[PDB]
């Protein structure tokens, strides 16, 4: 588990539905594409493993004519010896696919929010909301070269310093 | 003046299963199991053959219900229920072993065994118990042999199918067991009787027994019968007193087929290849719960009503 | 001013099984395999019934030790090492599937068969192999049938049963075989033998055979046994000239129960649906480490002899 | 996989024994030491989630008789098909605990690292790491305050400059 | 100061759990392949049968004469195997022919079987041929009235184990191809063969009927066997068909059984072996066959899985 | 999973050998070093795989291979050696697969452990860029990236002249 989700962010938003992963700004919404993508292209790599997997079987067993009781008691433990088999593997495969399919798609989250961190620079300061601090003021030109990752921290650090320290 | 990042989420979730925690709630998922399948028989690109009431030995003896399906190709044979193997009663020696091989089967051909009898037998014996239109008849690849006139002691008789061909013939013989030591004497005489087959790979005799049993199908006299692989260039030979229920036909197995043994409504339309005995599976999933028992290519089956896949984050919302 | 952070950590370590390592620390780990056993059948909960020397074929035929298990309702049928099925030496066609089939019933009962004999035949035939009170007797649902006169032909003769029942019918025959032409002759006549079997669903012919064996309890003669299932409505007919150990009374077997070949002696006050030959499985774990041959709703057996599972990496 | 228990985090703490995880600080006064319930919890939470998952019927009944011999073909056709299925099993059995260990570690390590990320980012600049997992304070701490951090009631901003001042000289 | 990691010019791919085509550094495979198509029998003590049927070690068929007795760890049958010179069948042949194949040893036991002057044992066939002279199994004998036509007596004959190890009993059934050439060899009589012991009770009448002629043999010698407990006897009472054992087989404790038509490397070991050749690696999944014998790796359907033993690759 | 492979380090160097896991520039020159620690971490623990990878019970034969095999049984032997093999392949891509996604992840993360160490060690007297490479405001001699490399490096002695370089 990754600290972004049902950790220091403290709910998701239902007015996204657009994407998974987005931006919210107070400014004097919107969604990251790439993140997304990321994180659905692999949540469709394993409904594709999972789609498609078979051998020819016959029927050993029949159903409208008594059959040896011997073998009948021999095929039908084997066939339930297969089914527990089958059966395990399948809740051990949904609940591993599943663990990791949240870890992962808490680890997009955070793997941008490491992108936005080392973007803004000194720029600006962490929080306990996740909800990055800017304190300089950025109109939605700015805020969009956040959003489109091309930028320039250089532009204002002489900026933000004083804002920081004063 | 800051920027916010947050993960969406919905209105309603979907609760799946996980490692650490059961009822762990969901964006969204879908299942791993099918639990619905179509009730009728799935046969598009499939050519098929359906028995209805006519069983798979019927097609090897000729029982009447088995007329139209004495000969065919198929890459598909249904069997149904009640399907009726004998009109006259009796069994067959191995019979799930010779079931099987029928299913497993993609047609039949017959082939005349060319036997001819002596004159004084009666090589057009028929029964009440198997009817042919209104008439009194018999199995269409056997003939029931007596001696032309009642009570005459049958002759001792030697038939030998030969076989010419580069692949294996079925071949099937019956041996009568009758009811009264007067019907015996009827139809074969007062000789001790016996009926010897031989190849060379099958070695056996066969001896009729008059026994009180009770009537099936109106008959207390009952034919059992016996089936054998004759090789290519082999011979085989019968030698009999009478009792032999005979071959005019042989037949030979041909290809690879599906076997299904069902009830369900054929369909022409729907895609299949994965059946069970109500109806077909077709899905993607890899799993599925209706049925225990399958044939074809079939996902493997799991005791669970449901396995939801997650396919999404975490739904935590306000 | 400093603010830290820091995990605990034990002096013993439990050392588990990992992906990447096979033997890390770890705080505290616990055992998925048992490997302990109750050594009791816990069939508290459970009808259950312990033949003791009685084998399930001696339930129908009606062997001396089985006296007690001739009818029965249970849903636990519990067979012993020491059971005895044949106090005369014999066998019986089919025996696994037949035994099976009675260790997979809920219960026995009974029925006449009705049979009745001419004063030709002596229908209470015994012998030294089978004791019940003190004194020679024989298989309690069965009658050894041979002539009343030491030297004369036994007669030939018709015994009908006719199933009226809504329910199948499992009817056991006995097919005799003397060791000699002299004991032949002289149990059934110097007459050439044969016996026949015949219903809607079923026919055979038997015939019986003098050949020299050696003798088993005191005996070198054979009884050859034979059974099927008789559908309701239905008729099976026997037509014997002498040598057919006739059913006096036939079977019922009724309803499921589980079948169990255990050593174990019962406690009827353990609750278990785990059992083996020794003793029961009580557990919560998934897997199990004392037997590849259980029967019932039991974990599955391994062949490992621990797997220990991790319940954080222990440094010290 | 991630940096605190085998990395950065060289040893435990054997002396506190309350919780998983936790908080020792030394400042004027003295040195305390204090467990964080919620970091704890979530793990044995999802430990007990994998115990839970760990412990249905299905009944087989015999197919092997023990006081009764058994026909040959048919009896190592199932000695076949019994050792197949003892093969199947055990080898689920060792791959199911090797992994369900190794997310279990991973685990625990993770909710390490994320209650050094809780307290780093509820800290801001008062305090500066080194990477042995403790937090240089450079403004005073009371010990009230020092609960304040393991409440998580505090509040940088009102000692943000005296730190501040403490920082750039 | 910068950051980074490795990389190579190619890589190898690797199917993963979201990603079926993941480029990777290198990686190793974790199935077998095109494994040695020949028989490892280093320190194996084996026995090469060729020609020589398992069944016919039982019944001393010529072929299997340098088979009779012996001891070995690993049996190998070859494809068409001899088991009858004569033409016939075996009533429960595989459960036979699998025991011996589980058996590291056979060892043989005289019968001790005497008979009076008007029997005649030493009856041979051309179907059976040593010293390209006409012959029998050497194992057995085949029993006929002395006296062309004459009635074959009833005889008695009651092999007595006296081991403390259960021993393999195996006689023949002769069924005369003509109602002439039974008379001839047995007489007029109506024929039996009981077989009894404390364990096993059965009854033979030798049949007459028309067969094409196997081995250029049209009459035909079927063979049954039983096992006979220590301190336990068996009595063969018989009158015209029985083919004596003239010895009986012991077999003695267990031993791999391999079928496979390829050539012997002496130089080699295995713990795996299948129709063709062996399999020898560390590797828990193999393709090579679905049947195969001894300490295998797993059986998959697939011509490839590979296993990332590196990071992935980013160039 | 972990940030750094595919995330925001944008590709992988070749020149580097006898490493999975160091550039800098300053003025004497450019010299190029590959940690030991981190990758012989990681080696270990695919090591560990493989040899989980290679550590079986003796069957016999069941089906006769050069004579007929009663067919009904034959049958039933056939279903249930195709239905083991099932499992068997079914495993086997689920091991492959799963292993393969463990080792990609882990090893991504063993080099974010890296880049976090020293993230913690260069603390005040440096900054990030954002692909992994760290901005040195205060020169530094070969010596001294050999401090970073050695772990040897006191971040006080240069934190002054740095941070004054930081705001000006
Ligand atoms: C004439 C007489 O009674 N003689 C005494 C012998 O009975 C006794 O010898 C033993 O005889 C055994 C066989 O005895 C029975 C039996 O099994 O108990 C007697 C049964 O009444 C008879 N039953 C029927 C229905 O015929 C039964 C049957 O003929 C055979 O079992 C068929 O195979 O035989 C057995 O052969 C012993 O080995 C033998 O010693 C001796 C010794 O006590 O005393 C005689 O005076
Ligand atoms: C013990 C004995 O009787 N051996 C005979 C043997 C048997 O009588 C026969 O195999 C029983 O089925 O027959 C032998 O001759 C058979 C042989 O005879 C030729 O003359 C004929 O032309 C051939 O077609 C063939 O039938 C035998 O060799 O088996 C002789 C032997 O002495
Ligand atoms: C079993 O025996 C009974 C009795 O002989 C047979 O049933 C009788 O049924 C027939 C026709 O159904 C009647 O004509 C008789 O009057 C009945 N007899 C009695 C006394 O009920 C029955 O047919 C036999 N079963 C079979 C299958 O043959
Ligand atoms: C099956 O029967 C045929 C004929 O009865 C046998 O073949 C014949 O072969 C012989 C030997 O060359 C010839 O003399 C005959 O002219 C052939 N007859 C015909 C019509 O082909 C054949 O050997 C028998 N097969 C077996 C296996 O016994
Ligand atoms: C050790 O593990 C067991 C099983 O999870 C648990 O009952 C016990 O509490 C653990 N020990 C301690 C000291 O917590
Ligand atoms: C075996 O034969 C010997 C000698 O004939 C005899 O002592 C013994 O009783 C016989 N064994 C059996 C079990 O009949």
């Amino acid at each position: 588990l990754f600290g972004a989700i049902a950790g220091f962010l403290e709910n998701g938003w239902e007015g996204m539905v657009d994407g998974w992963y987005g931006f919210r700004h107070q400014n004097a919404q919107a969604a990251d594409y790439k993140s997304t993508q990321a994180a659905i292209d692999q949540i469709t790599g394993k409904l594709n493993r999972l789609v498609e997997k078979n051998t020819e079987f016959e029927s050993i067993e029949s159903e409208f004519s008594e059959i040896e009781h011997q073998i009948g008691n021999v095929i039908n433990w084997t066939k339930d010896s297969i089914t527990d088999i089958w059966t395990y593997q399948a809740e051990l495969l949904v609940a591993m696919e599943n663990q990791h399919t949240i870890d992962m798609a808490d680890s997009e989250m955070l793997n941008l929010y490491e992108r936005v961190r080392k973007q803004l620079r000194q720029n600006a300061e962490e929080d306990g909301k996740g909800c990055f601090e800017i304190y300089h003021a950025c109109d939605d030109s700015c805020m969009e070269s956040i959003r489109n990752n091309t930028y320039d921290h250089s532009q204002y650090r002489e900026e933000a310093l004083l804002n920081r320290l004063n | 003046d800051k920027i916010c990042l947050g993960h969406h989420a919905v209105a309603n979730g979907t609760i799946v299963k996980t490692l650490t925690n059961e009822q762990e709630e969901v964006t969204n998922a879908t299942e791993t199991v099918e639990s619905t399948g179509i009730n009728r028989l799935c046969m598009k690109g499939r050519k098929h053959k359906d028995l209805g009431n006519c069983h798979p030995i019927g097609m090897l003896i000729g029982t009447p219900a088995c007329d139209l399906h004495l000969t065919g190709m198929w890459d598909t044979l249904i069997e149904r229920e009640n399907a009726i193997a004998y009109c006259y009663p009796g069994a067959t020696v191995n019979v799930e072993a010779l079931r099987q091989k029928i299913m497993e089967s993609g047609g039949i051909n017959k082939i005349s065994t060319g036997f001819t009898y002596g004159s004084s037998i009666n090589s057009a014996g028929t029964t009440r118990a198997c009817m042919r239109n209104g008439g009194n008849s018999f199995y269409a690849e056997l003939k029931w042999l007596v001696s032309k006139s009642k009570g005459q002691n049958f002759p001792q008789t030697t038939n030998t199918y030969r076989n010419t061909d580069t692949a294996e013939h079925l071949i099937m013989w019956g041996i009568h067991h009758p009811s009264s030591t007067q019907e015996k004497n009827d139809l074969y005489g007062t000789q001790s009787l016996s009926i010897s087959v031989g190849s060379s790979t099958y070695r056996n005799n066969f001896v009729p027994v008059v026994g009180a049993r009770p009537q099936v199908n109106g008959q207390s006299g009952r034919i059992d019968f016996h089936w054998t692989l004759v090789q290519p260039g082999d011979n085989i030979t019968f030698s009999h007193n009478g009792g032999l229920i005979a071959p005019s036909r042989v037949s030979k197995l041909i290809g690879r087929g599906l076997g299904i043994q069902s009830d369900a409504p054929i369909d022409n339309n729907c895609e299949s290849k994965c059946f069970w005995r109500g109806g077909s599976i077709n899905t993607r999933l890899p799993f599925q719960n209706l049925s225990p028992r399958t044939v074809g290519q079939c996902p493997k089956y799991v005791n669970r009503r449901s396995l939801m896949l997650a396919t999404g984050m975490r739904n935590v919302p306000e």
